[PDB]
């Protein structure tokens, strides 16, 4: 359910790792015992396994260099500190709708979490369009 | 990780609790020590006199 | 006239108010006056309600010697210094405070200044000081014990994030068993490190000692990377700028902190970690999801203690009684709170007290 | 007092007497229940050199107060702090009953009206009837289903007047729909009733301390007002200590504490300091997760000890020819449950065998054990055969 | 309550601030001392950590309340053959006064009357009113005596009608005369008064529990009716904790029977079962010959240290020139005694000393030591001759 263009381009930069199941989820109290909407995923994927196998043989410097292959090496390396950020961020969400009022000590903390995360996207999808004009 | 974090300043709403605990603390301890201070200034206004 | 409870000479050309001194001048109104000074009034204790608008005076040290000042208004004067602000906090029955148009009404550091020294006033330049905005020019002000803790934390884990990343080694996959470490926290080298150095000589195969890092550079007796990571203030920041420290404590303005990649080297062998720890930091890593063995060393003999430190040679007059107080704020808030410390072992013998701290181990490893 | 029953069956002779009916949790030895993290916090509390010799809090123990307002309000509850409930670290247990009966006399002395469960008749009227209030009477416990029926207490809801001090029993086996809960509080708020609570085994009702009062958080989520008891040290382990603490809970947030105003007087004038050093214990496993989890182990296993040994005591009543498979023993929640036998049966379980028990028939399942548990289910089945016919 | 003399000591920031009224038991620098007993008897109390915990029943722990029933009858007389006298578990500084006004009130009908002492009315009759009562009041602490006073005293003893209660609370103080004691008696005898009593620090009144009830031991030689108010959280110390008794005495075993049981009724409702932790800690001491006899040696040493600091600070005041008599301060017997300070003294001993203590100044002189007490004294003698100058 991940969307690219008519070649693989990442065309989101707040949140491109959103499936199809993350978006027809929304803000709720999750069930009883049922698990959370990442840990069936995680339970269940290879998405993070690939980051954590191409480290195990030196994920930079290997042969077959090409265009999808310097997005899909950029996509995976980046995508454990880009969910990791995307997870905070469903946080935010879910508090959001908590009401549950904290104190404002915890937003600084998320702007600035968010603001990274957001000029890292940004500069990601830079670098996407970089690469394709390189090719 | 941050869900610790995040209870942990939940508690610090007992700060924000406290911000009005101890308001109450001292309102009506900021009225009184006014108020005991005028026991001893019509006394001796027209025992003076 | 002895029994003048009112005075009111608003518009005149009063330069400096005397000869009142004592009088029961209860309301006192001199708006539009030339008035420069606050002499003569300092002894009108009876003076409530003091009006010296539209006038000249600048200082104001001597209206704080009436002890009943409810009201005070000065507005459209010569005001601009804030030590009065100071001066006029030791009133505890002003109540109303009026200072606009001064050029003192100029700088908001005024503003929240005289609401967070004036916590007993009621009003600040004619509005009402509110709940909250008293404690939040608090948070604006002072460093709040558990505040100011908790903003180094946010602090460590916002510049934390900002960098990338790595899966960390002393981050275990099992939860209930992870990576194992201990913090024995406590005063000023109250052989608390002695003790965490004992700790790994007879479990050598059980532990590994974790050196905290600081801004200061090698006191003698002290070895570098082993006691104390004695690099410069300049590093010390850095290497918070560059995303790798989770907690700061401050000594003698000199701040100590802990690099990530202490633990991760200890954790990547897979022997434990024991560091001694202090009374900010613990404050930053019990707001942190941390996970050691928390432990508190004190020695309760605060004379022996004393007399420790004072014999100890490389610590001034002043170094001594921090570290008194320290040790008792440590016992009392240790006594105050059930189920707070993992452990608490004596400290005024270190015999005794790794005798207690290896049957703790013992009984933790079931050895 | 009538507690002759108890005393009568420790003065019998009979080596095999078993009073099966006090409802503190055991073990298998004829202790109260205790556990091994009891007895390690102990340990490590006797390593205390100095001490803070100074009157203990009022308000409880910040863990303490934090854990009592989650069990009673829920984990994700708002409740909790804009003083829409309330926690007090009371003497004793009976504290708080005491209290609420000055609140009431100095300020809802204007309304005499109790409506109750039929067994807290005896049990509240001696302290309401202590000061004047009259007490009323359904039996929303079940003779024929042997457990707490939905539907009569569905009935109870006409049944009950208009702005009464509402007690609370064993509602657990009243299990209502959400939809019929809220039907059931639209009949209460309708009457302005105001309910008192007591839950001092809050973990072992149902084997889960979310789930005994989950009702109760659902309640105060509605901004329901009411007064409750609590206590824990009961079903932990360290039954001697015995100091429980008050829960109120309301809507308004500055009127607690203009009742507070008037508490701290009462209090002042009634003790002035109760203890907390057994509550150590209790925070120790409350709040540390490995101790938590081992203790909610040892849960587990008094759990297997009851509703387990429940099933099993069944099944082997069932292999000796017991008619009727006693399935009400074993839905009934809690550690204590009524067996529906009749008069004629507990006699002839307190003569015959000497299991001693209430006249009401009703036993407390922790007493039950596998040590002599082919006696204990004997017993039962020939009670059943002399007296059930 | 305002406890604003500990919260601002604590606020203030001047390097020379004192407070001398310590709610607890001091050393000569502001530690909550203890008898070196206290450290072997938490040792001692740890050795039985693998307990069953029994409840407490409504008699509680009869091992501590039996303790504490010969301690406040006194191991040294025979007033328990009598079989007129009895006693039930308190819990915190008014529980003793909670069961014995509520009792003389429901069942002496005729008696809706007691002459109290007014300085003492504080501690004592505040809670004695508690349970809806009429009181008159004898002021003896005198202007000029500055401490209780018997004249005034017994002059209300003269105009008490026919049928009342006398109060003699914690007023050691009036160390009353033999000849005023045959006085009281003869007066009581003519109008059938019932004595009542309250020392809720027994070893700390005088220094030892004997020389606190020496009145008390001349009443129980005589055999007369008579309640004995104590709170063991104040005489032996537990402020934590907060755990004592009350005592009766009557004039046969039926009356004595049914006051036993109207007091197991009140404190069913009171707080139903006693706590345990303070009863255990009282009993460890209690029970313990050695550890009792130290601790009364070891509180009849602090006693005399407030002695000493009473009779420092009148020799310092009156050394300095301070108007005013001040042997009033020695005329006070335990640890709390007036200053006969005005609100002008105070208040510049508040301002400019940092130095808290009420108008009345009935301060804790164990608080005060011989080191800090020079600076003190010179303080309130410069409060003195500028506010009183």
């Amino acid at each position: 359910g991940v969307k690219r263009d008519r070649n693989g381009k990442i065309v989101d930069t707040k949140r491109p790792l959103f499936t199809s199941f993350q978006e027809e989820q929304k803000t709720m109290p999750l069930p009883a015992n049922c698990p959370s909407i990442a840990v069936m995923d995680v339970a269940e994927n290879i998405r993070a396994k690939i980051y954590a196998v191409l480290d195990k043989l030196d994920f930079e410097n290997l042969p077959g260099l090409s265009a999808e292959d310097f997005v899909t090496l950029c996509i995976i390396h980046r995508y454990f500190d880009f969910k990791i950020g995307e997870i905070w961020n469903e946080v935010s969400e879910e508090i959001k709708l908590e009401k549950l009022r904290l104190v404002t000590t915890d937003e600084k903390s998320l702007n600035s979490i968010i603001a990274a995360t957001e000029n890292i996207g940004k500069m990601v999808a830079s670098l996407q369009s970089e690469m394709i004009e390189n090719q | 990780h941050v869900r610790h974090e995040k209870e942990v300043l939940w508690q610090n709403r007992i700060f924000r609790e406290k911000q009005f605990e101890e308001r109450r603390l001292k309102d009506f301890q900021d009225a009184l020590d006014r108020e005991a201070a005028l026991a001893k200034q019509a006394k001796i206004d027209f025992a003076e006199q | 006239c002895i029994s003048l409870t009112h005075l009111s000479l608003a518009g005149n050309k009063i330069t400096t108010i005397k000869g009142l001194g004592t009088l029961p001048i209860k309301v006192l109104s001199l708006s539009n006056n030339m008035i420069e000074t606050i002499t003569g009034l300092e002894e009108l204790k009876a003076l409530q309600n003091l009006d010296l608008s539209h006038n000249q005076i600048s200082s104001l040290q001597g209206l704080e010697n009436h002890d009943l000042l409810e009201v005070i208004n000065l507005e459209d004067n010569k005001i601009k210094e804030l030590s009065e602000i100071e001066y006029i906090e030791n009133l505890p029955i002003l109540r109303v405070l009026n200072l606009l148009r001064n050029p003192i009404q100029t700088k908001p550091e005024y503003w929240f200044f005289v609401i967070y020294m004036l916590l007993r006033l009621t009003e600040l330049d004619q509005q009402k000081i509110k709940v909250e905005e008293k404690v939040f020019a608090v948070n604006k002000y002072d460093p709040p014990p558990e505040v100011v803790a908790v903003q180094d934390h946010m602090t460590h884990v916002v510049n934390s994030m900002s960098q990338p990343q790595r899966i960390w080694d002393s981050t275990l996959p099992s939860l209930d068993a992870p990576y194992p470490m201990l913090i024995l926290t406590g005063p000023a080298a109250c052989g608390k490190r002695e003790l965490a150095h004992r700790l790994c000589r007879q479990f050598s195969t059980y532990f590994r000692y974790g050196a905290c890092h600081t801004t200061r550079p090698p006191y003698f007796g002290e070895g570098d990377r082993v006691d104390y990571h004695f690099i410069s203030q300049e590093v010390f920041d850095e290497m918070l700028n560059m995303g790798k420290f989770i907690l700061t404590f401050n000594y003698g303005n000199h701040n100590y902190g802990l690099n990530r990649d202490t633990i991760e080297g200890i954790a990547r062998d897979g022997l434990a970690s024991c560091i001694h720890m202090e009374l900010e930091g613990v404050r930053s890593l019990k707001y942190s999801y941390f996970e050691p063995r928390y432990i508190l060393v004190v020695p309760m003999d605060k004379e022996k203690y004393e007399g420790y430190l004072r014999r100890k040679g490389l610590f001034s007059r002043a170094e001594i009684e921090i570290a008194v107080s320290r040790v008792d704020l440590y016992v009392k808030v240790n006594q105050k709170y059930p189920g707070y410390f993992d452990a608490v072992i004596n400290a005024d013998d270190m015999d005794i007290a790794y005798q207690k701290l290896s049957e703790l181990i013992r009984e933790y490893l079931g050895l | 007092l009538e507690g002759s029953l108890l005393k009568i069956y420790r003065q019998d002779g009979y080596p095999s007497k078993l009073f099966l009916a006090y409802k503190v949790c055991m073990t298998e030895e004829g202790h109260p229940w205790v556990s091994l993290v009891v007895h390690k916090t102990r340990l490590q509390i006797a390593e205390d050199p100095s001490l803070d010799y100074e009157y203990l809090p009022l308000v409880g123990l910040k863990s303490f107060i934090q854990s009592s307002l989650e069990l009673l309000f829920g984990k994700h509850s708002e409740a909790i702090a804009e003083k829409r409930v309330g926690g007090v670290h009371i003497v004793g247990e009976s504290g708080a009953f005491q209290l609420g009966a000055q609140f009431l006399k100095t300020w809802r002395k204007n309304v005499k009206i109790v409506c109750i469960v039929s067994c807290q008749k005896e049990q509240c009227g001696l302290i309401f009837q202590d000061m004047g209030f009259i007490v009323y009477e359904y039996s929303i416990w079940n003779a024929s289903d042997l457990c707490s029926d939905p539907s009569m207490f569905v009935e109870v809801l006409q049944h009950i007047p208009v702005g009464s001090i509402l007690v609370i029993g064993n509602i657990t086996d009243c299990k209502f729909t959400q939809n019929q809960w809220t039907k059931l509080m639209s009949i209460i708020k309708s009457k302005q009733i105001f309910p008192f609570f007591d839950i001092p085994c809050q973990g072992l009702s149902t084997g889960d301390l979310e789930e005994d009062t989950k009702i109760l958080q659902y309640f105060v989520s509605l901004g329901l007002e009411f007064f409750c008891s609590q206590s824990l040290s009961k079903n932990f382990g360290i039954y001697d200590e015995g100091v429980g603490i008050l829960v109120v809970a309301a809507l308004s947030n500055q009127h607690l504490l203009c009742v507070l105003s008037q508490l701290m007087d009462y209090v002042q004038a009634l003790w002035g300091n109760p203890p907390a050093t057994g509550a150590r214990i209790i925070t120790s496993i409350l709040c540390n997760p490995a101790l938590f989890g081992e203790w909610k182990q040892s849960l587990k296993g008094v759990v297997e000890n009851m509703m387990l040994i429940k099933e099993k005591v069944k099944e082997k009543l069932r292999l000796l020819g017991t008619p009727g498979s006693w399935d009400h023993i074993t839905r009934q929640s809690g550690t204590h449950g009524y067996l529906g036998l009749t008069y004629q049966q507990v006699e002839f379980l307190v003569k015959k065998k000497h299991i001693y028990l209430p006249k009401t028939s009703r036993i407390n399942f922790t007493c039950i054990n596998a040590r002599n548990i082919d006696y204990i289910t004997q017993s039962i089945h020939e009670a059943v055969m002399l007296t059930e016919g």
